[PDB]
RNA sequence: AGGGCUACACACGUGCUACAAUGGCGCAUACAAAGAGAAGCGACCUCGCGAGAGCAAGCGGACCUCAUAAAGUGCGUCGUAGUCCGGAUUGGAGUCUGCAACUCGACUCCAUGAAGUCGGAAUCGCUAGUAAUCGUGGAUCAGAAUGCCACGGUGAAUACGU
RNA sequence: CCUCCUAAAGAGUAACGGAGGAGCACGAAGGUUGGCUAAUCCUGGUCGGACAUCAGGAGGUUAGUGCAAUGGCAUAAGCCA
């Protein structure tokens, strides 16, 4: 994990979008490619559409998700089993 | 003998015997005994009731046994309930820490299941 | 009770770590040393998350 | 007899005040306590039925009655009359003394004891509970245990409802979560 | 830009680590060779259990640094147990590189403590400083070896014969 | 040879009429004295599950009877000593 002294990494464009969306009522999802950003407390209640490689998966942010990276909630591989 | 709700081996050295508690390894065993003023090569049988009580008092400082078990179960349930990558890996009984699954992964997957 | 058939059943002393001492009939024969009892067990007395943590580790 | 004097002197008063009973004879009583082991794995080994009956004897202070199959049951491979359990009925002095050993000694020794279910009343006032390991009773020697036996304990009460039964049990500081 | 090359009912090849007592653990203490280094190697000191961090010498080097070799030896302990064997897996907490460690890094600490008790048919290497075993260094490289390339230490058995 | 129906409310009553059983078992499964009461389901309860043993309730013989069927059987003929 990222060193504690560096703090939590979030992409600047996503931080700006989240500040804008918290400041003006809950809008449509936040379309983002920043799977690598940390989920901040000020995203709770927002719906964030995280790219998985092909699509933007909706992620409703709850408190239990805080501190995780957004890509943790948008699986990138499709697998339903072999011999199926 | 009876510490943290469990019986500790009576014939082993105290260091080894305390690692029978769920949540006590070798380092925590040394720490407990050095905080209770008891030599590590002392067999549990060669211990006064009062010294066993001191040992019990020092074990209650660490989360062990059923408290530790439900902590771990809560952490895994939280992962599974969130639906994060690690939660899905726990659900499907696959390695959670990035290991290859093309081969190996038998510890998580269990015995080979032929087609 | 019938004669001759039952376990020997006599009074002994149960001494707990917390200074509780109770005399009790039992089949154990000897005296007991209790590591816990009803007067010191934490359930009987009453001696029984992400946002907090994120904000404490990432003090800006 | 400690808990029987506690019942006669404190429990009756508490319950009479709470439920506004006219006669003390209405206060619920602990009528009996039955300890039962189902040892269905003794159809293979009869010697497993005895050793369980040894534990019960140690735990209750009372030779147990071997129970047997009311009817043949092909799912469990039991013919009618086959001995597949043991039980003790504790009454009076022995009942109150086992009740004290259970509340004050044995239940504190249950692994990860977080309380007993206040749900386990039969609808008529009687309380059943299970014990997963017979080791919680200090009569059962750990260095002498052959197999991890459990048992069930029923407390049959004269209470008319579950409300009254749980008021009676909680008057003895029964550890209901 | 984001994802994939890291998928996972499964099968094979090449390895690593074991299954222990010719061993494990603890303390103490001997004896190498080779090699690399400037956006690099980084001492000493201080802090941290630790990975590390802070400060900061020396060295383009038979000078400084990486950098105590380990097996060994002495003392003590474990006493044949799935164990004081094994160290997979997972939870929690961290460090560092790097715009960035979710997919998918290495490492640390606490906890956890799986299979495995010498491996079916079959099959491989090796004739001497070899095999076996023990550590060490380098290229690639921000970071990322159980692989590759190289270096010493200990050091066998057997070869009648075709 | 036994039980039921045909068989017409006493007995009896035929057909290559309609359905089943017997050719034993038991020194207790006989005698007697003392006691006892079922099936089934609901709720609670370690393993334990549809179904074992335990507790309570409902039910009231819908059980049981050494073996068919019928008629009996609680004062039990049923179950224990
Ligand atoms: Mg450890
Ligand atoms: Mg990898
Ligand atoms: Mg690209
Ligand atoms: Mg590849
Ligand atoms: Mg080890
Ligand atoms: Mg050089
Ligand atoms: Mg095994
Ligand atoms: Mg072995
Ligand atoms: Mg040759
Ligand atoms: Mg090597
Ligand atoms: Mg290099
Ligand atoms: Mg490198
Ligand atoms: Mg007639
Ligand atoms: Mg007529
Ligand atoms: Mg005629
Ligand atoms: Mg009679
Ligand atoms: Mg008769
Ligand atoms: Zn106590």
């Amino acid at each position: 994990p990222r060193s504690l002294k560096k703090g939590p990494f979030i992409d600047l464009h996503l931080l700006k979008k989240v500040e804008k969306a918290v400041e003006s009522g809950d809008k449509k999802p936040l379309r983002t490619w920043s799977r690598r950003s940390t989920i901040f407390p000020n995203m709770i209640g927002l719906t964030i559409a995280v790219h998985n490689g092909r699509q933007h998966v909706p992620v409703f942010v709850t408190d239990e998700m805080v501190g995780h990276k957004l890509g943790e909630f948008a699986p990138t591989r499709t697998y339903r089993g072999h011999a199926a | 003998a009876r510490i943290a709700g469990i019986n500790i081996p009576d014939h082993k050295h105290a260091v080894i015997a305390l690692t029978s508690i769920y949540g006590v390894g070798k380092t925590r065993s040394k720490a407990i005994l050095a905080a209770a003023g008891i030599a590590e090569d002392v067999k549990i049988s060669e211990l006064s009731e009062g010294q066993i009580d001191t040992l019990r008092d020092e074990v209650a400082k660490f989360v062990v046994e059923g408290d530790l078990r439900r902590e771990i179960s809560m952490s895994i349930k939280r992962l599974m309930d969130l639906g994060c990558y690690r939660g899905l890996r726990h659900r499907r009984g696959l390695p959670v820490r990035g290991q290859r699954t093309k081969t190996n992964a038998r510890t998580r997957k269990g015995p080979r299941k032929p087609i | 009770m019938k004669k001759d058939i039952h376990p020997k059943y006599e009074e002994i002393t149960a001494s707990c770590s917390c200074g509780n001492v109770m005399k009790i009939r039992s089949t154990v024969g000897h005296d007991l040393n209790l590591d816990v009892c009803s007067k010191c067990h934490p359930f009987f007395t009453g001696k029984q998350g992400r946002v907090d943590r994120f904000n404490k580790r990432f003090n800006i | 007899a400690k808990l029987h004097d506690y019942y006669k002197d404190e429990v009756v008063k508490k319950l009479m005040t709470e439920f506004n009973y006219n006669s003390v004879m209405q206060v619920p009583r602990v009528e009996k306590i039955t300890l039962n082991m189902g040892v269905g794995e003794a159809i293979a080994d009869k010697k497993l039925l005895d050793n369980a009956a040894a534990d019960l004897a140690a735990i209750s202070g009372q030779k147990p009655l071997i129970t047997k199959a009311r009817k043949s049951v092909a799912g469990f491979k039991i013919r009618q009359g086959y001995p597949i359990g043991c039980k003790v009925t504790l009454r009076g002095e022995r009942m109150w003394e086992f009740f004290e050993r259970l509340i004050t000694i044995a239940v504190p020794r249950i692994r990860d004891f977080r309380g007993l279910s206040a749900k386990s009343f039969d609808g008529r006032g009687n309380y059943s509970m299970g014990v997963r390991e017979q080791i919680i009773f200090p009569e059962i020697d750990y260095d002498k245990v052959d197999r991890v036996r459990g048992l069930d304990i029923t407390i049959t009460t004269t209470a008319k409802s579950d409300e009254e039964g749980r008021a009676l049990l909680a008057a003895f500081d029964f550890p209901f979560r």
